[PDB]
DNA sequence: GTCCTAGGACTGCAATTTTAGAGAGACGCGA
DNA sequence: TCGCGTCTCTCTAAAATTGCAGTCCCGCGCGCCGTAGGAC
RNA sequence: CCGGCGCGCG
């Protein structure tokens, strides 16, 4: 595509903004942000028919927040300025508030997630583009998981609500269970982290068969050297 | 001691065993110096025995080390791949196993006195207590335990470190013995033993019935094959004159096992509870230190102060006792046997060093076993409990909380450490015995860096090492007047295993060198009470 | 001055003479809206 | 230094860095732990050099230190020459964690293990 | 709670029923009881008698 | 003879060195 | 029978010097001198 | 074919 793009500028024909997206489609899943950029600028500085549009910023943008290493949220909040900069000619659509629900989730920019979910509630599909059908960790899963940690209980209750609009059921890695097997029902109630009376004693030889004790594929909880 | 010598040719080996082969090849007048059914234990001119679970490279290997004749149940080509002078087919290699041995050692259990004993617990205890009476007698005696083999007296024998020994390693150990001048022995028949036919070709006078109940959790068998298990005992009673029953009446199994064989031959009981038994106590007292119990004998009223713990091993008194009246041997010798036993060895082997306290070992590593021990430790009327135990690796992975549950909900306070970590990780399989009380050792780490420990839901204390030998250090520097501290798990080995190299380590000599120097650490100003430990300038 | 001691603890008891002196001692072996509303905030309104 | 681990359970209540030699740790706790289990479990209680040090940094979380770094920030702002300047450290410190999550650097490896040498033909003083 | 396949202990089904009862809200200890018979689940005799009482000292 | 041979000038800035600021446990005097 | 300024420290917040770290044009030509130390 | 010291030229 790359040497097509290159022969079609020499005969003549000159790159509008369908084949830089088109050129970005692939570019932004490289894991190397800085060749999407490389694009980006190349089409934000040049002429009218090359200039970007919602879908070149969305590309941008889903290169920065999936890269392999190092922080982007500086990035990506730039990129966003610049878009909005860009209003009297350029537009958002549903994948970039999913891509900017993802960003600020990854990186616990809480509130500016809560935002853009807000935005993204309006489009029909919404929380469903989000989940990436369970894709690149599941933002949507990862979003209800920071709406439950940080005590953000209303708008927890939102995105419940947007997600059962959009018919989308709740996933497995949003409803992960806590130490005290506890979920997001009740982990923000004044006991924290502590579980209840509940009439009887618990029945711990349960739970260490259940979690594959018998097996061998229980999960230690003891801390260990490494970044991880 | 002194290794017998022995020289048989295969053509009478045959013929004493009454073995008829399937097929013969080679030469039938070769020289036998041995028979071992193991590639690793095969020597030169021995004869070798192949399993039907060993596969050909068994087979080559003992040609290697040795092996001049082959027995085996299938046809093995041996012109290109063994270089043995001859192989024996047999229809099972397994029953002519115990046949093969006892023929070729002249079966040496004709000239000796085998008394049998069978039950749940007790195996060692009973073997040990009748040598060293039969000994007040005169008569030597020696050992068949899985604890450790006596020839008589205290010439301990190196037996491998297996729970159960073959057919032929029983023929071929006593056969030693009797080589040595023994006069009577007594075999721990378990089970196992007696079910896969190790013990079908040992002439049994005396056996001894102590409990029969659903412990052992590795039987592959229901409760009927069990119970027909040590049935096989006294399925054997046939002469009246020279064989005795000694049954346990307490046990519900009783008057199953008394049906069996010959009912004439004379039956001694021996229970507590039960009155109408020959052997029964009248009055028991109970100590940190000593037993006392009073028993009623046909023969007469017998007064024992031993130095036994509980009340587990009064049945091994009492078998002893039951023994004793069965082969009407006289009271007097009979005080001498019991009280002359204080710590049997692998089974409650009491560390005692001038203390207010007790240390003993237990071989116990199941949790049946276990949990009898803790009860029982608690008869003994302790002021303070304190345990220590652990798990091993690659293995047993699904009870491992089941154990330090028991110990919190039985102890007061309980050391935590391994057992036999082996290549798994001791961490994990310590973080493993948390999750039975709501911790973990995340948790239980965070708690140790806050220098503070918050005791468990009951009031019980709960602290936490890596290696037992600093866990078992602190629990003997933390026995106190009246307290009991409990280690257990490893019993009567001296290994210990990490990673794949099984290191040389005994925990009854590491308690005794602990009780050795308490007295220092506690009295140079250090606050070993419960971790961490006040030192004087640390506060 | 020794009663300002009793806020680093719970004050357990304590007050006639001398349980203030042992417990300090024994203590070391643990160790106007209707006007507010009058102003408005403007954020986001540009 | 006393504790130089925490992923490894100890029994002990020294905390800091004892500059005076401990005579109980001297005498009495190695000759009764002896000297080979001693020496097993020597280096996860007190420790010196570089070594302890490497230990520590080996063992860190980073993920704690940014967030206790975070919350001490937030009690410190809460409440002015110093009280600044433990704050300047605070964030110099959940910046400099942060950097050794997302890439592949340890911080154990600013202490060394081996000593790469200088080709020959560039040193024909070093 | 008893509609996602649980069972509670039976103390804690005895010390919300005390506590309506010190609170004065006899409709509801009513309600806890109607619905118990109806889910099958069984009730302390002595959690009868006091709510038994109860209706008895208020006619 | 020798052949191996082992002390400027300025800026920037965090580190000691106070200065101070309150402040409290035990207390000799004292009501 | 306590109560009272307060003797003697007591621990830290806030400046106040103070000892490093760093830097200080470019490009050429020529000469001299290293490479040291000790029991033989 | 390496660095210091001294003296110079533009």
């Amino acid at each position: 595509a790359l040497d097509i793009s290159y022969e079609m500028e020499a005969a003549g024909r000159f790159a509008t903004t369908f084949h830089f997206n088109c050129l970005l489609s692939v570019q932004a899943t490289c894991g190397i942000p800085e060749v999407a950029y490389a694009t980006f600028e190349n089409m934000e500085y040049g002429e009218d028919f090359m200039k970007p549009d919602t879908e070149t910023y969305n590309w941008v943008i889903q290169a920065y927040t999936r890269a392999d290493s190092y922080d982007r949220v500086q990035d990506v909040a730039e990129l966003l300025g610049m878009m909005v900069e860009d209003y009297k000619r350029v537009q958002p659509n549903v994948k970039t508030h999913a891509l900017l629900v993802e960003c600020f989730t990854k990186y616990c920019v809480v509130k500016e997630a809560i935002r853009h979910f807000r935005a993204l509630k309006n489009f029909e599909g919404g929380t469903k583009v989000l989940h990436n059908a369970g894709n690149f960790e599941d933002p949507l899963s990862l979003y209800l998981r920071a709406l439950c940690r940080e005590g953000r209980i209303v708008e927890l209750i939102d995105a419940l609500d947007a997600m059962r609009r959009d018919n989308q059921p709740i996933p497995p890695r949003a409803m992960i269970m806590s130490r005290k097997y506890r979920t997001l029902v009740s982990s923000w109630i004044e006991p924290l982290q502590e579980e209840a009376e509940l009439g009887y004693e618990i029945d711990y030889l349960a739970r260490y068969v259940e979690e594959g004790g018998l097996t061998g594929e229980r999960k230690r909880w003891v801390p260990r050297r490494g970044k991880t | 001691i002194v290794e017998p010598k022995f020289r048989l040719s295969l053509a009478e080996l045959l013929d004493e065993s009454k073995v008829v082969p399937i097929s013969v090849y080679g030469d039938l007048d070769v020289e036998i110096t041995g028979i071992q059914h193991d590639s690793r234990g095969v020597s030169s001119g021995d004869l070798f025995v192949c399993c039907e679970n060993e596969g050909d490279s068994v087979l080559s290997e003992a040609d290697k080390r040795g092996a001049v004749a082959v027995v085996a149940s299938k046809e093995i080509d041996i012109e290109d791949t063994l270089g043995c002078r001859a192989l024996v087919i047999v229809e099972d290699t397994e029953a002519v196993l115990a046949a093969l041995a006892s023929s070729f050692y002249r079966h040496p259990s004709k000239n000796m006195a085998v008394i049998g004993v069978t039950g749940t617990n007790g195996k060692t205890t009973t073997t040990y207590l009748i040598k060293s009476l039969y000994e007040a007698m005169g008569v030597r005696t020696g050992m068949f335990s899985t604890v450790s083999c006596y020839v008589h007296g205290d010439n301990k024998m190196d037996s491998p470190t297996t729970t159960s020994p073959d057919a032929v390693l029983v023929q071929s150990m006593m056969a030693k013995m009797l080589h040595n001048g023994t006069e009577a022995l007594v075999m721990e028949a378990s089970p196992q033993e007696l079910a896969s036919g190790k013990c079908d070709e040992v002439d049994f006078d005396i056996a001894v019935f102590t409990n029969l109940t659903r412990e052992d959790s590795d039987f592959r068998g229901t409760d009927e094959e069990y119970r027909d298990a040590e049935a096989k005992l006294f399925a054997r009673m046939v002469d009246p004159e020279r064989h005795r029953k000694v049954v346990n009446i307490d046990d519900p199994n009783a008057a199953f096992f008394v049906q069996q064989g010959n009912p004439d031959v004379p039956v001694v009981t021996f229970a507590m509870e039960n009155t109408k038994a020959d052997v029964h106590p009248l009055k028991f007292e109970l100590s940190l230190f000593e037993t006392q119990v009073l028993v009623n004998t046909p023969q007469g009223i017998l007064e024992i102060s031993s130095g036994l713990l509980g009340r587990h091993n009064i049945y091994n008194i009492l078998a002893a006792v039951a023994v004793g009246i069965a082969v009407g041997a006289p009271l007097e010798d009979i005080v001498r046997g019991v009280e002359e036993v204080d710590a049997v060895p692998g089974r409650c082997e009491l560390i005692d060093e001038e203390q207010a306290f007790g240390v003993i070992v237990d071989h116990a590593n199941t949790p049946d076993g276990l949990s009898r021990l803790l009860d029982s430790v608690r008869e003994l009327k302790p002021r303070r409990i304190i345990t220590v135990i652990g798990c091993a690796g690659e293995n047993e992975r699904g009870k491992r909380p089941v154990m330090t549950k028991i110990a919190t909900e039985k102890s007061d306070v309980t050391m935590l450490t391994s057992d036999n970590p082996g290549n798994e990780d001791p961490l994990d399989i310590l973080d493993d015995m948390l999750s039975g009380i709501g911790w973990t050792m995340q948790e239980y780490l965070k708690h140790g860096e806050h220098d503070y420990y918050p005791p468990l839901s009951n009031g019980h204390r709960l602290f936490l090492h890596d290696v037992r030998r600093v866990a078992v250090r602190c629990a003997v520097a933390m026995g106190e007047e009246g307290d009991m501290v409990v280690v257990a798990g490893k019993g009567h080995e001296s290994y210990q295993l990490e990673g794949d190299k099984k290191e040389f380590y005994d925990d009854r000599e590491e308690c005794r060198e602990a009780l050795q120097y308490v007295d220092e650490l506690h009295q140079a100003g250090i606050d070993t009470s419960e971790f961490p430990w006040r030192l004087p300038e640390s506060h | 001055e020794l009663k300002e001691e009793l806020e680093a603890q719970g004050l357990p008891i304590d007050g006639t003479r001398n349980v203030l002196y042992q417990r300090v001692q024994k203590a070391r072996r643990i160790n106007v809206d209707e006007l507010i509303c009058r102003i408005k905030l403007h954020e986001g309104d540009t | 230094f006393a504790r130089p681990i925490t992923k490894k359970p100890t029994f002990l209540r020294l905390r800091g860095s004892f500059e005076y030699e401990i005579q109980s740790w001297k005498y009495s706790i190695p000759l009764f732990f002896t000297t080979q289990g001693f020496e097993i479990f020597r280096n996860r209680e007190i420790s010196t050099g570089a070594g302890a040090i490497r230990e520590q940094l080996a063992d860190l979380d980073l993920r704690i230190i940014i967030e206790n770094s975070l919350v001490e920030w937030k009690q410190l702002g809460e409440e002015d020459r110093k009280i600044v300047r433990r704050k300047d450290f605070l964030v110099r410190r959940m910046e400099l964690a942060k950097h050794f999550i997302r890439t592949n650097i340890e911080p154990e490896w600013m202490v060394l293990c081996l000593l790469p040498v200088l080709p020959p033909e560039l040193r024909p003083d070093i | 709670t008893h509609s996602l396949g649980y069972a509670f202990g039976s103390p804690l089904y005895d010390e919300i029923i005390t506590l309506c009862l010190d609170l004065g809200e006899l409709d509801a200890a009513i309600a806890i009881v109607a619905d118990m018979e109806t889910t099958g689940i069984t009730v302390p005799d002595q959690t009868l008698d006091k709510v038994i009482s109860a209706r008895q000292s208020n006619e």
